[PDB]
RNA sequence: AAAGUUGCUGCAGUUAAAAAGCUCGUAGUUGGAUCUCUCUCGGCCGAAGCGUUUACUUUGAAAAAAUU
């Protein structure tokens, strides 16, 4: 299909947006 | 009839070993309260000023204790005004043995004088025509516990009424915030 | 699953949450134990006095009326053998597999479920040489094993 | 055979979580189940809990939320000195901010920034995020 | 699906279940006692019971054990206690 | 170094290199739940027994420069 390469970045830069995006919502508790 | 471990009587045991005399003399609990004693009372309050009678008694007398619970309980709170009166065996906890101690500690501490063994021994004893036959812990937000306890339902007309000075005489001689709970089936 | 079976089964006994002695039970804790001492005078291990408490006489758990397992209340009397009954039966049944194979020698399966139960017995011997219940210089020997029963 | 029971029950939990459950049943109970279920409770991961209470080792019953992405646990119990506690969490946080270092030490058993302010190290239990 | 309390199940699921994996674990036999025909006096027997049980004074078999539950002879009468 | 092609962090072993014919079969590795400080002699203190032993963690002493 498509190689495991950009697999792996599309998984981990999501996985780090889900990390920013839970940062801010936790960030606006305070 | 009082035999403290302190051996320093006071008015409130003697006043609790002047009416277990009284009944002795009279009632039907002739040959179990002679040979009987106790070694400590206590009185404590519960439910916004509801005094309630916490009696100390030995251990291996306990038993025996055990088998005449429901007539000592009704007979004293007839000779009392609107109360509540429960047995409670003397127990003994040890401490933790860290280490830093004494050098008594030749031998072991027992199990059933630990911390937990003797709660739980208190627990049992302090409901006896009910029987626990289930135990839970509510572990809450703050981080403080709550026992629920789950008591015979074949018993519950004895104990309905008194499970307000249950939770408030384990709260007072243990700090622990209990409940009681009958169950609808087992 | 089973030490040397490949079997995992799950059927065992379930005791109950309540560690009191019903109120039917009339029997006293000296009377029940004065059954397991003729009991253990008639020649019965632990587990058959414990199921024929359980069965005949109504006593659901020793250690709940007596407050003493079996085999503590044997040896505060002194009832009970030197070696224990689970490596008894081991070792008589380690006897009784090598006379047989000793009279059908072309039994391999034999052989072998016997490996299997010197084993065992090699096993619970190192845990009871552990806690002191075995002498330390006792050893199963093929021959000595028939002499143990 | 079965060693190691927080494993087992942080193992159940991430499983329950993952398939979006409320409430998961966990055995055996243990101390250092329930000081690490406390731990996560009070920051606000597992909800609630209750232990039930039979006269072998309890179960626990816990009210899942749905914040937890993933609890894990770390075996073997690695000594985490104070120094070398920074590197554990760039290996085990995917960030400097949320998730925790689980770690027993003298004073409890805590997390990474408790055990900081205190200072002190222990054996690292575990992280969760 | 998916909601559910499994701290309250109820008295048929945890009736159904097999005696271990209940919440709290609890067995399924039971002490019952038993009347002879030919007399009158009680017997205590257990419910799973592995040893023949005689009667004490009568000396007739009780019940005769099989693979689970006891088989009482015909004739006897039981009732399950507490 | 890229390299996670030596993998403790951190690889793999159906079909690509690869799991032993199969099980009993010591050492080594791993092992369920549970337990909340004082006694003598000298000026409240100093000496003494430590309290079962450790492992672990923190502190302190002490440890050449040059190099970093």
């Amino acid at each position: 299909v498509l190689p495991k390469k950009e697999k792996m970045k599309l998984r981990r830069e999501q996985w780090l947006q889900k990390i920013e995006a839970i940062k801010l919502a936790e960030q606006k508790h305070r | 009839i009082v035999k403290p471990n302190g051996e320093k009587p006071d008015e409130f045991e003697s006043g609790i070993s002047q009416a277990l005399l009284e009944l002795e003399m009279n009632s039907d609990l002739k040959a179990q309260l002679r040979e009987l004693n106790i070694t400590a009372a206590k009185e404590i309050e519960v439910g916004g000023g509801r005094k309630a009678i916490i009696i100390f008694v030995p251990v291996p007398q306990l038993k025996s204790f055990q088998k005449i619970q429901v007539r000592l309980v009704r007979e004293l709170e007839k000779k009392f005004s609107g109360k509540h009166v429960v047995f409670i065996a003397q127990r003994r906890i040890l401490p933790k043995p860290t280490r830093k101690s004494r050098t008594k500690n030749k031998q072991k501490r027992p199990r059933s004088r630990t911390l937990t063994a003797v709660h739980d021994a208190i627990l049992e004893d302090l409901v006896f025509p009910s029987e626990i036959v289930g135990k839970r812990i509510r572990v809450k937000l703050d981080g403080s516990r709550l026992i629920k306890v789950h008591l015979d339902k074949a018993q519950q007309n004895n104990v309905e009424h008194k499970v307000e000075t249950f939770s408030g005489v384990y709260k007072k001689l243990t700090g622990k915030d209990v409940n009681f709970e009958f169950p609808e089936f087992q | 699953g089973r030490m040397h079976a490949p079997g995992k089964g799950l059927s065992q006994s379930a005791l109950p949450y309540r560690r009191s002695v019903p109120t039917w039970l009339k029997l006293t804790s000296d009377d029940v134990k004065e059954q397991i001492y003729k009991l253990a005078k008639k020649g019965l291990t632990p587990s058959q006095i414990g199921v024929i408490l359980r069965d005949s006489h109504g006593v659901a758990q020793v250690r709940f009326v007596t407050g003493n397992k079996i085999l503590r209340i044997l040896k505060s009397k002194g009832l009970a053998p030197d070696l224990p009954e689970d490596l008894y039966h081991l070792i008589k049944k380690a006897v009784a597999v090598r006379k047989h194979l000793e009279r059908n020698r072309k039994d391999k399966d034999a052989k072998f479920r016997l490996i299997l139960i010197e084993s065992r017995i090699h096993r619970l011997a190192r845990y009871y040489k552990t806690k002191r219940v075995l002498p330390p210089n006792w050893k199963y020997e093929s021959s000595t094993a028939s002499a143990l029963v | 055979v079965r060693m190691n029971v927080l494993a087992d029950a942080l193992k159940s939990i991430n499983n329950a979580e993952k398939r979006g459950k409320r409430q998961v049943l966990i055995r055996p109970c243990s101390k250092v189940i329930v000081r690490f279920l406390t731990v996560m409770m009070k920051h606000g991961y597992i909800g609630e809990f209750e232990i039930i209470d039979d006269h072998r080792a309890g179960k626990i019953v816990v009210n899942l939320t749905g914040r937890l992405n993933k609890c894990g646990v770390i075996s073997p119990r690695f000594d985490v000195q104070l120094k070398d506690l920074e590197k554990w969490q760039n290996n085990l946080l995917p960030s400097r901010q949320f998730g925790f270092i689980v770690l027993t030490t003298s004073a409890g058993i805590m997390d990474h920034e408790e055990a900081r302010r205190k200072h002190t190290g222990g054996k690292i239990l575990g992280f969760f995020f | 699906p998916l909601a559910k309390d499994l701290l309250h199940p109820s008295p048929e699921e945890e009736k159904r279940k097999h005696k271990k994996k209940r919440l709290v674990q609890s067995p399924n036999s039971y002490f019952m006692d038993v009347k002879c025909p030919g007399c009158y006096k009680i017997t205590t027997v257990f419910s799973h019971a592995q040893t023949v049980v005689l009667c004490v004074g009568c000396s007739t078999v009780l019940c005769q054990p099989t693979g689970g539950k006891a088989r009482l002879t015909e004739g006897c009468s039981f009732r399950r206690k507490q």
